[PDB]
């Protein structure tokens, strides 16, 4: 399973794919890894399935009453809520989230946090367990700042190579596109990279 | 480690070792295991050192505190049946306990109960305890009398503990005697093993596995 | 998973004077094949004219000699400045000793000075509590090496006059400080040859009625 | 915080609890509401008030489902009603119908809720509840049954019974129209014609709600295919079908 | 009118009458005085026996090695208090190796005293404590009330007739100051200061308790023959 | 035990075997596995056999009582939000797998929820042992876009798939069509195959064939009074 | 070893056309040895019939806490309760204890007095309601007894056609295991009348 | 239970005359793949001490956290507690220690260990150690984790003992510590090229010099190899 | 463990209990009693688990006494072996269970007829004309259906039991040092002194 997220000039876009093995049974394929957490920050799962849900649903919690009392939530004050629920239920909560977002005033920003849980803010993100093939490519080929029609090609590009190594990699590869003109789904079938 | 009591027709003698061990070496050779209850009771250590010495400590908390309460000191078998309770809250909890209670009131005569680690709780006239206790049993209880005199339980006591200091590995040092009366314990010396082995194969014409 | 004691070593060795006390331990500090610092004590004063050493594994070391540190304050505080004895610092160890007996401590503790009959004293107490009044007793690592050395000078232990031949039992010696902190420095340095575990410092307190004396001097450092 | 724990349910010195007594009087002042108990089911009417006609009464509850089975209907306060409307749905469900499998019998729910009553005048910081309700419903072992709660806390059975401002007035018309057998038609025929001398407002099918608790439904049940289960015997008419039917008055 | 007897309840004259009545708690209790240097602060206070046969009570409390505390209100009082600052003087110096600020520990003070003025069944505490105490910042004292307000001050008093040791104070608060270095003499204005709260109590080796506080000096507590030196 | 949930344009079909075993042996021939929630929200369940009786009357339990304190229809995400997070909190000890279809006011849903808290959507889910099977008929005949007449075989023959070639899955095939604003039907028992032969003979035996020691009469009745 | 095999135990129960019976063995072993061949297994609230099988101590505990259910039950709605009512309230008491649960499988088994239907229920462990109108066979015999039933059984017997059968059933898987048998006790269950008979059989 | 998961490197230091240094790489490796790079581990504390943390990323994070409240806690009553009762090096290191001892008792320790480096208000060196064990001591040369018996040896031939820490300056400590990350870097294969460097002094305050690189290494002998022993 | 024996014959319940108590690797008491006396015709004899046994004979002797005192009547044997049922029920849902193995002899004297029980460390009440718990139990159940007859004296029952005793003393590998006998019987509860 692959997980990322790059930005880019306009902001930042989020990239993943859709399979979920478990064993040799592939339970579901079409699988929604992109959550929205609030209306303008998203965030991307990977690892234990129950315990990543569980948790963003009190994220949710936090975020939905943070707005209604205090303001708008950032990428940061989201990133944080997330990282201090795995962090105190480190032993038996076992997740891997990213959270990206962006805001109207420090635009995209992306945070990773590994299975400790540890805040850590990167120009691109990538957590899984099928982006351990992908690590050598997405250092060399990325570029901090780039346009728009160059950022959804990176992402894709990575994801058909994860796809081609990891076989917990699969399926349509979904895209949701994080910019001050919106919140923007795109959606690319196999036969549109297994072309190249 | 090995200590005892045997009741007779004066009272109780209450004999123990004083070497302790840890490991496959001798830690201390210092130790007495004959812990003050009250000044009318005596209670001995094997086992756990730390267990031991801390509860008969509290045991005595409870036996000066019942006299103020009810005007009266506590007979023998009420200090062993409180110590009873206390233990076995902590049983499945590690704790290890092994000693006898042992006095001499007059509403009961001498009186020994033995405690238990379990919580057991038996009374009977011939207590043996320790590693070494199958070696006290065997020469306290050849020559047992009832009707025995004084000075002869004092030796018979003295003895069960240096064969069981002889054969044991961990018993030695030195063997403490108390003579137990009405009116409080007395305690009647201290014999290093090391000079009282030779005392009493001269005297006895006794052992004789070891040359001499 | 999570291991939660370690030991940090060093050795210590109490001795019980006849009208003084001394309390030596080497201030080697070391985790496995390490050397950790040469010198950090592992004799610590509390004042009220006793000294005090855990050995064994530091963190409990430290945490102990603390808890003893205040049950000294709160003596003084409550009942109302009144000296408290080597004897009844003795009792109030053993409760903090046993009063984790479930998680326990890891070190073996010394304490020494002088009592109400003005007589040297060392209790030495087991990791979970009991506790006895000795003559001389060590603790720690190498404690084996140094101990059956000083009951060979001290104690006379198995030494016969010459010309008895076994009939009659060496006299007893009276003793002075000095006599003493001579054989204190040469034990150490048998057993800072013959175990990896001793050396670099050595700290002498000494306790006599005229106040608690700090004597250092240097060993072997490998 | 808290810092009551003593009653103030107080014995007077002639005897009579002064507290259950004035819970009461509350009733007195509030809507006056009906039960007739027949014998193929048991009406339930009674009369929507506002506080000023920009006010909805088809948005407001003043008859209510405890279970499919068995209905409620007051006279009192209305904020009362609604805590104690809600508490017995939740009690219905945990202390029964979890464990036996089906819904409480209407003999049984009026016990349970009779609790409820009870400890509001026991226990510290509270005052006793201000409604008396009609429970009417239907079990399997009763028939239809009728039944009055007060906030006494003690419980009645009834043939046809009448509580509110216009009580006494009521009781004397339903005396001489209560009859032994009574069809279901004939009974909503005497329940709305009872409340009628016992308004003096608006009479319209939008002011008066009118329940039936009559005989059973499998069209209100929301599945079929399970001929066990036959639906809901509880049926609320809408103001419209009121309205025919005081039209043939 | 109940306005009185309700530590929860105003008062449309905008008080609480508890505290006040607590402040008159001071009154009837003994008189003390303190007064503080740069280096040195100085408590003297007049303890007061019952009768012939009776002791005199102790009016300076030991809280620390650096910081003692002297009550001048009700002694029962006084007994919850004293053990609060010792439990914060440990706390402090346990976890942070500090030898806790007297500045600091004023206003932990006033939370303990507040709460139960807040609350019902509560009361104010009816002792007011004089805190002295020798930290980095040098000498303080503080004087505590019940009301839970906490001040600082070169040198004051409570207790019964206290006004006029404030004056004798008011006067020579420009002496004492300059003063540094010589405890002896800190000691002596302050034994002067208490004489003009006295009514024919005079002061013997069995009445005058004083204690002190330096940089190079710790806690101590000087009676019997101790303050027949400074008599 | 196989339960396909097959999701079509005006509603949701589920259908589920009725089979239920106790170990290898088969308990029962016919018994009932689609359970309601309330009437609009059917479920099925698969996994360990009490705990998917149990868990699915008591979620049903405080849905009931929500559906009636907002005085609305009851919500399919309504019903799937409260098994989830109860499920949870045992962290994986309550052992259940169950398909979760219904209609609402806000149109068809379909969903499956695993025994910890995962859940997934798809037209189509199942779950059980018979999963595998079931699944592979469905990716073959199903398109987008299916009406009632064809759903319905669709949802029967991916349970016979079910049958023929799992052990746990067995004897008559149960299915239960919701659309959207229609009445939900149950058509228990709707498609029977292996239907049992007649017996060679019969095994009845005269009277008196077996040995009694002892005879009493017990009684089941109050006590009475004359 | 098994917690549910220790003592053993069987219970068998059969409908009929009118009527319904249950029998239990009277085994009480503790492993090897036999202690007792007078142990019952069945009891009767009312005119129900709850036929509980498995460890030893839990039969008894969970006879006395039904007692005390049923008691409650009765005084408060006026009526003893219906066959059909109860299989609810077996299955909620084992629930409860999910977790370190009662060691039984019960069956249930009566004659409803409401609609005059056979109605018998069955339960495991943790309790799962299996609903039959066959029979329903429980214990540590029940591996034989679901083949055995099932092969004698013609769907629909009369009163005493079904003492013969379920008899029968009972016996020959009795004396093919090991931990059941030793004397045993058949039920015949009508509407109002049920005769408790013993069964002559092996005791070796 | 609660064991590694991302875990840094070394964080090293030593005393000189007039202050101590101190050094720490920017390393989250997460295992195999060496995963966060310029993450850096120095927290500087304060004004005059510095708390370099190895082990555990995550549990580093929260001890930041505390820190940063510590600051906020001591500032408050009081405005002198910013010129003469600061937060002093003896102080954050209390604190520090007495939460690591608390944390193992319950057996869900704060996997860490830290170096507060300093001087005090007197002028006095400050530089002790803490670990998960809850074990305190000090040393003239100290460092955590592979370091501590790598880095450790060269850096403590430099001082011995607590006679040579007047007689070493600012430059030969620069040096050493320097020379140190280097070989470290040669024989440790979790480090990076990337290391904070500070430098407590007793007159020019702390200065906090970031992003250095490790240069002036060694390879130009590894031509000269070929084979295991049998190939040549 | 230690011998458990109970036999009631039609006018008496005979129970007995080994001397010998071994406790670590040595008998350490020859003549240790085994018994507690709850009510003046009920008798509750144990053996089971070290330690365990004291202090469950002791507990449940405290309550039944609080019983008779309170109505001045003395609950029945059946009464007394279901509260004893109870508490063994209860204490292996419990973290650390009692496991104590019991046999409860009486003497009814509302139905005026001698009674025996058995309850196991699980809590299994049976009522029974004879009984045995732990390995003791196995070469006397079978030697006791040969012999036994439901119309015997007292005085009979008393050699049937020695001929028991005698069985268990060879073929057990176990010493107990012969049993101690106490008889239950409506004239109180009496002892034997013969083995």
């Amino acid at each position: 399973t692959s997980i990322m997220a790059v930005t880019f000039k306009d902001g930042v876009i989020l990239g993943a794919d859709s399979r979920t093995t478990t064993g040799a049974y592939i339970a579901n394929r079409v699988t929604d890894k992109l959550t929205r957490v609030h209306d303008k920050i998203w965030c991307c799962r990977s690892g234990s399935a129950a315990d990543t849900q569980a948790i963003a649903d009190i994220v949710q919690y936090h975020l939905e009453l943070y707005t209604s009392q205090y303001g708008t939530p950032s990428t940061e004050t989201a990133a944080s809520v997330f990282k201090e629920l795995c962090y105190e239920n480190k032993d038996n909560l076992t997740a891997g989230i990213i959270v990206a977002g962006y805001d109207d005033k420090n635009k995209g920003e992306v945070y990773t946090i590994p299975l400790g849980g540890s805040v850590h803010k990167l120009p691109y993100a990538i957590a899984g367990s099928g982006s351990t093939f992908i690590y050598g490519y997405c250092d060399k080929n990325f570029r901090e700042n780039m346009s728009k029609e160059e950022t959804v090609d990176f992402i894709k590009h990575s994801l058909s190579q994860a796809i081609k190594w990891d076989g917990s990699s699969g399926g349509v590869i979904r895209m949701v596109v994080l910019t001050a003109a919106g919140v923007e789904r795109l959606i690319f079938y196999p036969d549109e990279y297994e072309q190249l | 480690t090995t200590t005892l009591a045997f009741r007779f027709q004066g009272g109780i003698i209450v004999a123990v070792d004083s070497r302790a061990t840890a490991g496959n070496w001798v830690a201390s050779q210092t130790v007495k295991k004959v812990i003050e209850i009250n000044p009318f009771l005596l209670g001995t250590m094997a086992g756990g050192a730390a267990d031991c010495q801390f509860w008969e400590t509290w045991l005595g908390s409870q036996c000066r505190l019942h006299e103020l309460r009810e005007k009266e000191r506590i007979s023998v078998a009420a200090a062993s049946k409180i110590l009873s309770n206390l233990v076995y809250q902590y049983k499945g909890a590690g704790l290890s306990m092994g000693t006898m209670i042992c006095g001499y009131t007059r509403k009961e005569g001498p009186t020994i109960y033995y405690v238990d680690s379990d919580g057991t709780r038996l009374k009977g006239d011939i207590f043996c305890v320790g590693s070494g206790q199958t070696f006290a049993y065997g020469v306290l209880d050849s020559n047992y009398k009832w009707d025995l005199s004084v000075e002869d339980a004092l030796y018979l006591g003295k003895r069960s503990i240096l064969a069981a200091a002889h054969r044991d590995a961990y018993s030695g040092g030195s063997v403490n005697l108390y003579h137990v009366t009405e009116d409080g314990w007395i305690y009647h010396g201290n014999h290093d093993v090391g000079e009282l082995f030779w005392k009493v194969k001269e005297e006895e014409g006794s052992f004789n596995n070891v040359i001499g | 998973q999570f291991n939660p004691y370690g030991d940090n070593g060093g050795t210590i060795l109490g001795i019980a004077g006849e009208d003084f006390a001394v309390l030596a331990g080497d201030t080697r500090n070391i985790t496995d094949y390490s050397i950790n610092s040469r010198y950090e004590p592992k004799v610590f004063d509390c004042g009220d004219n006793i000294v005090m050493s855990a050995n064994g594994f530091a963190a409990d070391g430290d945490a102990l000699v603390k808890r003893f540190k205040n049950s000294v304050k709160w003596y003084h505080f409550d009942h109302n400045d009144k000296k408290l004895s080597i004897n009844s610092a003795a009792r109030n160890i053993q409760h903090l000793l046993y009063g984790k007996r479930f998680f326990p401590y890891y070190v073996h503790t010394i304490i020494a000075g002088l009592d109400e009959d003005g007589k040297g004293a060392v209790y030495s107490f087991d990791p979970v509590g009991s506790y006895e009044r000795e003559q001389c007793r060590a603790g720690g690592a190498a404690a084996s090496l140094i101990m059956p050395f000083l009951d060979n000078q001290v104690n006379f232990k198995n030494q016969y006059e010459p010309g008895t031949n076994g009939k009659v039992k060496k006299p007893l010696k009276y003793l002075s400080v000095e006599e003493v902190i001579k054989l204190v420095r040469d034990s150490f340095t048998s057993a800072t040859e013959r175990h990896i575990q001793v050396g670099d410092g050595l700290e002498i307190l000494i306790v006599t009625k005229d106040g608690v004396r700090k004597e250092f001097y240097e060993l072997k450092r490998d | 915080t808290d810092r009551y724990s003593f009653s103030l349910t107080t014995f007077s010195p002639s005897g009579k609890l002064g507290q259950i007594d004035y819970a009461l009087t509350a009733v007195k002042q509030g809507v006056t509401s009906l039960g007739i108990k027949a014998t193929n089911g048991v009406v339930i009417a009674t009369e929507k008030k506002s506080s000023s006609p920009l006010a909805m009464s088809e948005t407001l509850s003043k008859v209510s489902l405890l279970t499919p089975d068995i209905g409620a209907v007051y006279s009192g306060m209305g904020p009362d009603y609604r805590v104690l409307v809600d508490k017995s749905r939740k009690v219905a469900h945990t202390s029964y119908k979890r464990i036996y499998g089906e819904y409480p019998p209407t003999k049984l729910l009026v016990s349970e809720v009779a609790k409820i009553m009870q400890e509001a005048t026991q226990s510290g910081g509270v005052r006793p509840f201000g409604v008396s309700l009609l429970i009417a419903g239907h079990d399997e072992f009763n028939g239809f049954s009728l039944y009055q709660v007060d906030p006494s806390g003690s419980y009645f059975p009834w043939k046809a019974t009448a509580i509110g401002k216009g009580s006494v007035a009521a009781k004397t018309f339903l005396e001489k129209r209560w009859n032994d057998e009574l069809e279901l038609e004939d009974a909503i025929h005497i329940a709305l014609l009872t409340l009628k001398e016992s308004v003096e407002g608006e009479f319209n099918g939008d002011t008066i709600e009118l329940a039936i608790i009559g005989d059973e439904n499998p069209d209100l049940l929301g599945y079929t295919g399970i001929p066990t289960d036959k639906g809901p015997r509880f049926r609320k008419l809408t103001s419209q079908e009121i309205n025919d039917r005081l039209e043939a008055l | 009118n109940n306005y009185d007897g309700d530590t929860v309840t105003f008062s449309p004259t905008g008080r609480l009458f508890q505290v006040e009545y607590a402040l008159e708690a001071i009154k009837q209790g003994s008189v003390t005085v303190g007064l503080r240097s740069n280096t040195h602060a100085v408590l003297v206070a007049l303890k007061r026996n019952a009768d012939e046969l009776s002791s005199y009570q102790k009016k300076i409390i030991k809280c620390d090695e650096h910081m003692g505390l002297s009550l001048a209100g009700l002694a029962p009082d006084a007994r919850v208090l004293s053990n609060y600052l010792r439990q914060q003087c440990n706390y402090s110096s346990l976890v942070f190796n500090r030898k806790l600020a007297v500045e600091r520990a004023g206003h932990l003070l006033c939370d303990k005293a507040q709460k139960n003025t807040q609350s019902y069944g509560g009361r104010p505490y009816g002792v007011g404590l004089l805190i002295i105490g020798y930290d980095k910042s040098g000498a303080h004292l503080l004087e505590f009330q019940p009301s839970g307000n906490v001040t600082e001050l070169y040198g004051t008093a409570i207790g019964a007739r206290s006004q006029g040791a404030k004056t004798y104070l008011e006067r020579t608060l420009d002496t004492f100051i300059k003063i540094d270095g010589n405890p002896d003499e800190l000691i002596k204005a302050g034994v002067e200061a208490i004489s003009q709260s006295l009514r024919d109590e005079s002061l013997t080796v069995d009445n005058l308790s004083i204690a002190i506080v330096g940089k190079d000096t710790p806690f101590t507590i000087y009676d019997g023959e101790a303050v027949a030196k400074y008599i | 035990t196989t339960i396909v949930g097959v999701k079509f344009n005006n509603g949701v079909v589920i259908a589920a075997d009725t089979r239920s075993t106790q170990g290898p042996i088969v308990a029962d021939k016919n018994c009932a596995k689609l359970h309601r929630i309330s009437p609009k929200i059917w479920c099925a369940g698969a996994g360990t056999a009490a705990d998917t009786e149990a868990v699915t009357q008591l979620i049903g339990s405080n849905i009931e009582l929500h559906s009636l304190y907002t005085s609305r229809e009851p919500r399919v995400v309504s019903a799937l939000q409260m098994l989830k997070q109860h499920l949870f909190k045992y962290q994986g000890h309550i052992g259940a797998y169950l398909i979760v279809a219904g209609v609402d006011p806000t149109g068809s849903h379909l969903f499956s929820i695993h025994a910890h808290g995962s859940t997934d959507v798809g037209y189509y889910l199942s779950l059980g042992s018979g999963s595998l099977a079931a699944m592979a008929v469905l990716e073959s005949h199903w398109k987008q876009d299916l009406t009632k007449e064809e759903a319905i075989k669709l949802a029967s023959d991916a349970i016979q798939a079910g049958i023929w070639n799992d052990l746990g899955s067995g004897s008559n095939v149960d299915v239960c069509v919701m659309e959207i604003g229609k009445d939900a039907e149950y058509l228990r028992n709707y498609l029977t195959p292996n239907v049992r032969e007649e017996k060679q003979k019969s095994y009845k035996f005269p009277r008196g064939t077996t040995a009694v020691l002892k005879e009493s009469i017990v009684n089941i009745c109050d006590i009475q009074e004359e | 070893s098994d917690p549910s095999s220790i003592n053993g135990g069987i219970v068998v129960a059969m409908t009929g056309k009118d009527c319904v019976a249950i029998a239990c063995d009277l085994r009480l072993g503790s492993q090897s040895l036999g202690v007792s061949n007078k142990f019952e297994k069945i009891f009767h609230y009312g005119h129900v019939f709850l036929g509980i099988t498995g460890l030893a101590t839990d039969v008894t505990t969970l006879n006395e806490m039904f007692r005390y259910k049923t008691n409650l039950y009765k005084l408060k709605e006026e009526r003893a309760i219906e066959p059909e009512t109860f299989t609810q309230l077996v299955s909620s008491s084992l629930y409860e204890r999910r977790f370190g649960p009662y060691f039984v499988g019960p069956v249930v088994a009566g004659i409803n007095s409401k609609s005059g239907k056979p109605f018998i229920a069955g339960f495991d462990l943790i309790g799962c309601i299996d609903e039959a109108k066959d029979f329903i066979v429980s214990g540590t015999a029940s591996d034989q007894l679901f083949g055995m039933c099932e092969s004698l059984y013609e769907p629909n017997l009369e009163p005493e056609d079904l003492f013969e059968t379920i008899s029968q059933a009972l016996l020959n898987a009795a004396d093919r295991d090991a931990l059941s048998g030793w004397g045993a006790v058949v039920y015949i269950i009508k509407k109002d009348e049920v005769v408790k008979r013993y069964l002559k059989m092996r005791q070796d | 239970t609660q064991q590694p998961i991302v875990t840094g490197t070394s964080v090293i230091s030593m005393k000189y005359d007039n202050g101590v240094i101190i050094a720490a790489d920017n390393l989250g490796s997460y295992g195999s793949l060496l995963r966060f790079n310029g993450v850096e581990r120095l927290i500087p504390v304060g004004d005059n001490t510095v708390v370099g943390i190895s082990g555990d990323i995550s549990d580093m994070q929260h001890i930041e956290r505390l820190l940063k409240d510590l600051v906020t806690e001591n500032a408050y009553d009081n405005p002198l507690a910013d010129a003469e009762e600061a937060l002093e090096p003896s102080y954050i290191f209390e604190y520090l220690a007495t939460v690591m001892y608390q944390r193992r008792s319950k057996m869900n320790p704060l996997w860490n260990a830290i170096i507060v480096a300093g001087v005090q208000s007197n002028g006095d060196q400050f530089l002790r150690y803490v670990n998960l064990l809850g074990v305190t001591y000090s040393s003239p040369t100290l460092a955590t984790g592979f370091g501590a018996h790598m880095a450790n040896p060269l850096l403590r031939k430099v001082v011995d003992r607590e006679s040579d820490i007047p007689k070493t300056t600012v430059q030969v400590a620069e040096e050493a510590i320097v020379n140190a990350m280097r070989v470290l870097y040669y024989r440790d294969a979790r480090s990076s090229r990337n290391f904070s460097l500070a430098i407590i002094d007793k007159n020019t305050g702390l200065t906090f010099k970031k992003n250095l690189q490790v240069e002036n290494m060694k390879w130009d002998f590894a031509k000269d190899i070929k084979g295991y022993g049998t190939q040549k | 463990m230690d011998i458990i024996l109970g036999i009631r014959v039609q006018d008496s319940v005979i129970l007995a209990s080994s001397k010998a108590v071994t406790r670590g690797i040595s008998v350490l008491k020859d003549s240790d009693d085994k018994t507690r006396q709850l009510s003046p015709h009920t008798l509750m004899s144990f053996a089971g688990e070290a330690g365990d046994t004291v202090q469950f004979a002791e507990y449940i002797q405290a309550n039944i006494q609080l019983y008779s005192i309170r109505e001045d009547y003395e609950l029945s044997p059946q009464a007394v072996s279901s509260f004893v049922r109870q508490e063994l029920a209860k204490s292996i849902r419990s973290r650390r269970p009692y496991q104590v193995n019991v046999l409860i002899g009486g003497y009814d004297k509302k139905k005026n007829k001698p009674e025996l029980y058995q309850i196991d460390y699980l809590g299994t009440k049976v009522e029974l004309p004879y009984g045995a718990h732990g390995y003791s139990g196995f070469y006397t159940f079978s030697l006791l259906d040969h012999h036994y007859r439901p119309d015997m004296t007292t005085e009979e029952g008393l050699d049937l039991l020695k001929l028991c005793v005698q069985e268990l003393e060879k073929r057990m590998p176990m010493d107990f040092k012969g049993v101690i006998v106490k008889i239950v019987d409506k004239d109180g509860i009496r002892q034997v002194d013969d083995f």
